[PDB]
């Protein structure tokens, strides 16, 4: 999806 | 007091693409103005100069921050390794918008994202700091190098980077 994380970057 | 403007000069690989400048808003969110302003000019021995974004999205936002491991999964604030999130006062309005990448509540640390969109989702979970006063134009010339995953076809680095203001 349209996340912005640092360490389990996701959909 | 004044705002201060920091820039970033960004290449891809290896060749000057151009220079972005951004306003800090120091007056609003001091402490995350800080760290952002202090990791552009390498003061406290370290900062973003040579790194690069590794996760750019078209129409969605470009990524980047990590000095440490350089595969985002790194970078430290200037505090320690994370710290708080300082509040929620500005959102993510459109193209241009600095902000703090995370894991969660309470761990910003190095990472951070442009936004080349409005993205209202994120509003209330990642803070947002500062805004590209010139450049957009370059912003927009990196997006080509996403992709919708987010990995990059050239290498896009921080090149230079510093306070001008």
């Amino acid at each position: 999806x349209l996340l912005v994380t640092v360490g389990l970057v996701l959909a | 007091m004044v705002n201060p403007t920091v820039f970033f000069d960004i290449a891809v690989d290896g060749e000057p693409l151009g220079r972005v400048s951004f306003e800090l808003f120091a007056d609003k969110v001091p402490k995350t103005a800080e760290n952002f302003r202090a990791l552009s000019t390498g003061e406290k021995g370290f900062g973003y100069k040579g790194s690069c974004f590794h996760r750019i999205i078209p129409g969605f936002m470009c990524q980047g921050g990590d000095f440490t491991r350089h595969n985002g999964t790194g970078g430290k604030s200037i505090y320690g390794e994370k710290f708080e999130d300082e509040n929620f006062i500005l959102k993510h309005t459109g193209p241009g918008i600095l902000s703090m990448a995370n894991a969660g509540p309470n761990t910003n640390g190095s990472q951070f994202f442009i936004c080349t969109a409005k993205t209202e989702w994120l509003d209330g979970k990642h803070v947002v700091f500062g805004k590209v006063k010139e450049g957009m134009n370059i912003v927009e010339a990196m997006e080509r190098f996403g992709s919708r995953n987010g990995k990059t076809s050239k290498k896009i680095t921080i090149a230079d980077c510093g306070q001008l203001e």
